[PDB]
């Protein structure tokens, strides 16, 4: 064993997180202007949720990669 | 005024400004440089044929003299215009195909699939003086060559800054001028020093007589251009490494395209040669669509901020 | 072979880490908007709590990876 | 082997990483001109829908070289 | 032995990355906080509660290192 | 040895992450701008479109020299 | 000896200077708007100092399990 | 052509590229954004923001020159 | 004898680094309106003094780690 | 030999890789503004592109090391 | 000799630089803002001066750590 | 054969791409604020120059100390 | 044997680097104002010059910690 089982603990953990740093980042943006469109007018809540949740893409690929690599751990 | 062969290429130099009475026009050089250097920063044929078929679809327009008008550029040319531009691009082709048949290049390569030229790792005929992808001999020959191009080109350029300052009988564009020429062959030979002949008997003193009278300008440069630009000199010294960089960088993407095809025809071949040439032409067209521009940039941007800002243009 | 139980615990840090920097990146300029939204109307207070609190998904994949690479120890 | 398959491991995982959160500090501002688009004219939600998900290039790029790296583990 | 070392690191990282996520969150939250408050001392209450919500994300941090404490 | 594969691994991982960083960073302001511009006015759309499509070269050369890399894999 | 000493301190120092580095980032926001307030009217001074002071938990948290982990050494 | 070097070449080319795309990317954000906003209701300036979006390729362009160089230099 | 003591080193050393890191950038934004409070009038400077030497308690604590570190040594 | 052949080659990686980072985020405000200018009036093209060239000097002198620095090979 | 010089060098160079860092990024907004603020009143450069030299006692902070830590080597 | 020159190798490499990095991020703000100056004045030249050529000082003691280590090689 | 001198070179990179990029960053600000000032008026000149080299004992610390290094291996 030794670094064979042990850094791909580190890569899936980097391809975890970094992905979610990537996508929280574009949550940010889109989080403010959502909202601020809600409060202008409530009938936009379908647009803004959709746009919110579409950069949670990443995630799910991220932990695809996970889920592969933690398959050969 | 300017002979015929110099006279489709005003457009490139008047678009930016245009030259005092009295003083040097930089048109005579662009069609001698340009072009050939645009030829070996491309080094292809098979791109060369797309060259030529869209020069002769542009050259319908002045054959038929209608206006090329496209909504999404929104430009409009005349046929005047439209005719100096395909004389640029078909002079421009000369150079690229006879760089192309030296850099052994056929829209890729078809070395893979047949010896069309030698080589010394498929033996046959006189092979190629000038390799394009083996990057570990010839990549010093093409950065020196870039390199004694760039020198010669700014030595002209201020060469022409000192014969204006004569004329001027200002004396300072010619005293600056020759500084300028002596800081330039002191760091040549500062850098033929580095990495070279160590401490040799002639580099010395023209490295010791090329730092003196660029020390000799201080009289008229005490504060101002003297201290600060040689750093902005040598930069454009060195910014003519851009052609063998872009060079080489299109050749190894058009020579993995190129792979790719031929490794899925290796792959199939009943039917997976006709696929791999579809894939190989599309990817190509989408990869000439990207780089065209910065392709064409790049040469014309040297001759006009190495060249041209020399003599104050 | 001591160094190979090392290395899992940083992949997992760095897993958990990286998810909580892209939730606060995110909880930023959502929870600005947000509260900016409701100290004008206070009746936005629940579609900001629930734009606030979607981004919090990315902690919680975080913590999903950091645990299955803990059963890992 | 030893050591090869977990620093490939490593190494596909910072490629999804980085490719995800290029591909998020993209989508981040292009989504929130998108979606304050779409808050004044509903007719332009087609043009910010792809303009939002085009981005996505990045991160398929990366999965496809993660996916070729993991086909050498 | 030698673990121990990774473990520590592995803690660290845990810790100090999610107390930098929680004050880039806490930033923009607070100020906007407290320009509200300047400007209407009846809405401090949820001022207070936006800007207490992203220390969940300390609570997680310092749960996995204490996990990894534990496992040290 | 046989840390090569692994190596070389990394290496192309962090240039095709790097590249699509830089990828995304452009197309990011881009983007948006293009965006801002169609919301004007239709008539943009196709100027945005390959004012966006140019930083891909950036992608392009970095999986370019990821499968130079590849090659030696 | 034997490389766990070095490690342990290179993890609290890691956490100790993330810890600030996190509350500095919010403090730097905080004071600002609190100062702001401070020059619009003088009567702001608890609240203005209290929201200031509150991410100090960023290092408390910090330094505590810094020492926790110093207990170690 | 030692095989820990083979590996650390392919870091140091791989470093060099991705920061040089990083920098041409940043630098081509705020052109084309600018770009951009001078062709929304100005559309003559489409050839200035053209080559102005084109000028920093050349960071790329030295970032794999050096890539390929260290290639041949394995 | 060993690494133990040069990791100590460079432990305390970025952790007082990235201490001083956090304290910069907080009292960038709080000198600023500091300074700007105090040009719009007099009578705030020692608030404003106090508000931006409050951050500094980061440096401290960082100094404070990074001396228990040089101790063990 | 050694790991110096191939050490080298990471620190003329950074070399240029940091230059082309400083460079291009120079060029990113000075080109912004520069066309900002040519825009307002076409006469300022001159000014704008040698102001946006001159930082290419950085990336030059990273070049220059990195070349010689290969050379002492 | 060994590794501990050559690490206790590397803990020397990073605390001076990220406390230099730290340092540059606090005198970035307060002297833009003290210049500004002298640029319509000269009398306000007693005030503008001690808030920008103030914060550089953390460059102090670091080195003194730096030099103990020479002192050491 | 050894392992110093490497490292020496990366160090110049690191210290020039670090000082390219401050001297860029310095020309930016300098040559956009020096180019807005010329495109309402053209009088502004000469100290727009000497304004904004003036951090490349950093790029000369970078240079400096690569070509003294050099000097060690 | 003999990494040590490597790794003081890198200590001493950075020490040079990072320290120049903090000196950078506060030009970059400084300066930007300071070329703001002069363009509406010339005769603040002195200060805005001795505002902006004023961040240059960053530098000088750096170089002198760096000349330490030096002067110790």
């Amino acid at each position: 064993g030794g670094l064979d089982r042990g850094l791909i603990a580190v890569g899936m953990g980097l391809a975890v997180g970094l992905a979610a740093l990537g996508t929280g980042v574009a949550q940010a943006r889109i989080g403010a202007a959502g909202v601020g469109a809600i409060a202008e007018d409530r009938s936009n809540f379908g647009t803004a949720l959709i746009f919110l949740l579409l950069p949670e893409t990443l995630v799910i690929f991220g932990l695809l990669i996970a889920f592969i690599l933690n398959g050969r751990l | 005024d300017n002979p015929p062969w110099a006279k489709p290429f005003e457009l490139l130099v008047s678009f930016l400004n245009t030259p005092k009475y009295g003083t040097f026009d930089p048109t005579p050089v662009v069609p001698v440089f340009f072009p050939f250097w645009f030829g070996m920063i491309v080094g292809d044929i098979g791109y060369a044929l797309l060259f030529y078929l869209v020069g002769r679809w542009l050259s319908g327009y002045v054959k038929r003299n209608e206006p090329l008008v496209i909504d999404l550029f929104a430009l409009k040319l005349k046929p005047q215009v439209i005719g100096k531009l395909v004389h640029i691009l078909n002079w421009m082709v000369f150079w690229t195909v006879v760089w192309g048949v030296i850099y052994g290049e056929f829209f890729g390569t078809f070395l893979e699939h047949l010896g069309v030229f030698g080589t010394p790792e498929h033996p046959g005929l006189i092979p190629i003086l000038i390799h394009r992808i083996d990057t570990a001999k010839t990549a010093n020959l093409l950065i020196l060559l870039s390199v004694a191009f760039g020198v010669v080109l700014v030595f002209f350029g201020l060469a022409l800054r000192a014969y204006l300052g004569l004329k001027h009988r200002h004396m300072a564009h010619f005293w600056e001028g020759v500084g300028y020429l002596g800081g330039l062959v002191g760091v040549l030979a500062l850098a033929a020093s580095y990495l070279g002949n160590l401490q040799a008997g002639w580099l010395q003193g023209l490295m010791y007589l090329g730092f003196g009278v660029f020390l000799l300008a201080v009289l008229m440069s005490r504060i101002w251009l003297m201290i600060p630009e040689i750093f902005t000199q040598a930069g454009h010294i060195l910014s003519h490494i851009r052609i063998y960089a872009v060079g080489a960088a299109g050749g190894i993407l058009a020579g993995l395209l190129t792979d790719v095809g031929f490794a899925l025809a290796e792959r199939l071949g009943l039917l997976g040669v006709l696929l791999g040439l579809l894939v190989a032409g599309v990817l190509h067209l989408l990869i000439l669509l990207l780089t065209t521009l910065g392709h064409m940039l790049q040469p014309i941007r040297l001759l006009w901020v190495e060249f041209f800002t020399k003599f104050g243009f």
